[PDB]
């Protein structure tokens, strides 16, 4: 019955806040709709008669989180994984500690950060002593062996 | 929290009668108030948002007014399907709802078809038996029921389930259960049911002999 | 755009109550696009237990301080509630909904709504019994005993039979256990003729039955 970016209170077609600012008041016939922007934290990301602006993400450094990107008034904080930590989904929504890779097996492919450390049987004549993300399968020296003593 | 006092809370109202439900808000809401239908085992259905705009789809009937403290619903010509509970709720502040106006259909006296219902022959390997008696489509809601076996005033061995009002025809129907072991059941052979209404002149009895 | 509630029917006390909605028929990731957590104790009022943002953002009701927790997940449409610590006052109608102008609502559409019932009490499937008509317009039913928890689902004859069908509130006895019976008037001209079968469902216990109703 009105405008996009307005809505309809008392029939009076008020204005919507625009993305940055939160709704403080409803127009009248007299006054336009009042709106103040968003705190430091918060923000609000489209044509609004929202009265609490949305918190930013929190980047929690107990999650593997860390800030990519930082909030702003219009736009939420983007996180990404912390060095140590990958991706749990393709989506990345939260971080897992890159694993390791126990003895009697070494390091195919080093943990990115969106994928975690791929791990290999070490063959006939190799041995992993230890259990790490980054040490690889190594040969027996010449002087038995097995997958995990030399 | 802003509360909502919802008048009434519940009524009685004919076809075609005009009725307004009151809401006031314990503090200013600005226009901030919306009204919900909700019928029996279903979710609340949105007919009202902003005090006045009435939601696309919503019959014209239903209309929505006030500001700051005191709103009002007004349904200009009850119709049958219209047998619900109405909410308002506010959304000026974190979101709550008034108690609730329930609206019941008055109609026409109906007096019960009456039914009952032997055990059936599963139930009794069972070990128990369930006796039915059915009251269908009646108003008003105000039905007694009476249990005699082989003419004795059953008490305490029966329960009842009554149906809600029915969105066309504004009926009630009930059901009697009565519960005693296979063991009691076969020590006796007349099972009745009576039924006192306000549609009855006298009071209805079914019956059967177990077979 | 329609949306679901899915989660368990049935619950111990302190146990955590895990529900989830699902949205079809429109993107979560849409601007303004909420969801909220209502809930309805059976035969009393509304009570809003929190909103939640696409973004992740929050609010809810403070009388569930430490209590709630509310996620959405962008990838697969839904969005979820975590209530910990239930007790017998959670027992309740839980719906979905979506907040339309600001968390704080109103709120379209809902979903049809998931009861939950917090008791120690162990899961039950339904004896489903014919009420077998006798002798205008006759009646015949099934009675649906000795079940938890609630609900059971009654149709007839798949489906096709909803007129005269009355359905009665589940009646809880000393057992423990609901108990209702669903009837329906037809025809007595039908009675040798129609097949009537009566169609109950107890998710809950996993219980899909279908008894057909003869006169005796």
């Amino acid at each position: 019955a009105c405008r996009e970016k307005q809505y309809l209170i008392n029939s009076q077609c008020c204005s919507l806040c625009q993305p940055g600012q939160k709704l403080v008041s409803d127009c009248t016939e007299f006054t336009e709709t009042e709106c103040l922007p968003c705190g430091e934290s918060e923000f609000l990301d489209t044509w609004n008669r929202e009265t609490h602006c949305h918190q930013h993400k929190y980047c929690d450094p107990n999650l593997g989180l860390r800030v990519q990107q930082k909030g702003t008034s219009e736009t939420d904080t983007i996180c990404t994984c912390e060095e140590g930590w990958h991706c749990t989904s393709e989506a990345c929504e939260s971080c897992v500690l890159h694993r390791s890779c126990s003895p009697g097996f070494g390091v195919k492919q080093i943990a990115t950060g969106v994928s975690d450390t791929i791990c290999e049987p070490c063959p006939v004549g190799f041995f992993s002593n230890v259990s790490s993300a980054f040490e690889k399968c190594h040969p027996w020296t010449s002087c038995a062996g097995t997958n995990k003593t030399d | 929290a802003i509360q909502l006092t919802q008048s009434p809370s519940s009524l009685s109202a004919s076809v075609g009668d005009r009725v307004t439900i009151t809401c006031r808000a314990s503090q200013g809401i600005s226009s901030a108030l919306a009204w919900y239908q909700q019928k029996p085992g279903k979710a609340p259905k949105l007919l009202i948002y902003d005090a006045s705009n009435l939601e696309s789809g919503v019959p014209s009937r239903f209309s929505g007014s006030g500001s700051g403290t005191d709103f009002t619903l007004t349904i200009s010509s009850l119709q049958p399907e219209d047998f619900a509970t109405y909410y308002c709720q506010q959304f000026n502040s974190y979101p709550t709802f008034g108690q609730g106006t329930k609206v019941e259909i008055k109609r026409t006296v109906a007096a019960p078809s009456v039914f009952i219902f032997p055990p059936s022959d599963e139930q009794l390997k069972s070990g128990t038996a369930s006796v039915v008696c059915l009251l269908n489509n009646f108003y008003p809601r105000e039905a007694k029921v009476q249990w005699k076996v082989d003419n004795a005033l059953q008490s305490g061995n029966s329960q009842e389930s009554v149906t809600e009002q029915d969105s066309k025809d504004s009926t009630y129907s009930l059901s009697s259960t009565l519960t005693l072991s296979k063991a009691d059941y076969e020590k006796h052979k007349v099972y009745a049911c009576e039924v006192t209404h306000q549609g009855l002149s006298s009071p209805v009895t079914k019956s059967f002999n177990r077979g | 755009l329609q949306l679901q509630e899915s989660g368990p029917g049935l619950l111990k006390p302190s146990e955590t109550l895990s529900l989830t909605c699902t949205v079809s028929g429109g993107s979560i990731s849409s601007p303004g696009y909420y969801g909220g957590w209502i809930r309805q104790p059976p035969g009393k009022g509304l009570e809003w237990i929190g909103s939640i943002y696409k973004s992740g953002s929050t609010y809810h009701n403070p009388s569930l301080k430490s209590r709630v927790t509310i996620s959405v997940d962008t990838s697969k449409n839904q969005f979820s509630l975590k209530l910990s610590s239930v007790t017998a006052a959670d027992t309740a109608v839980y719906y979905c909904t979506r907040p339309v102008v600001r968390y704080f609502g109103w709120f379209d559409p809902w979903g049809q709504g998931t009861l939950v019932t917090v008791s120690s009490a162990s899961t039950k499937g339904p004896s489903v019994f014919p009420l077998a008509p006798s002798s205008g317009t006759a009646a015949l039913g099934c009675l649906v005993k000795d079940y938890f928890p609630e609900p059971v689902t009654v149709s007839w004859n798949s489906g096709a039979l909803t007129s005269g069908v009355h359905t009665f509130p589940a009646v809880l006895q000393s057992s423990g256990l609901y108990s209702l019976s669903s009837v329906v008037t037809v025809p007595s001209s039908s009675l040798g003729t129609q097949t009537y079968i009566c169609n109950v469902n107890h998710k809950p216990s996993n219980t899909k039955v279908d008894k057909k109703v003869e006169p005796k």
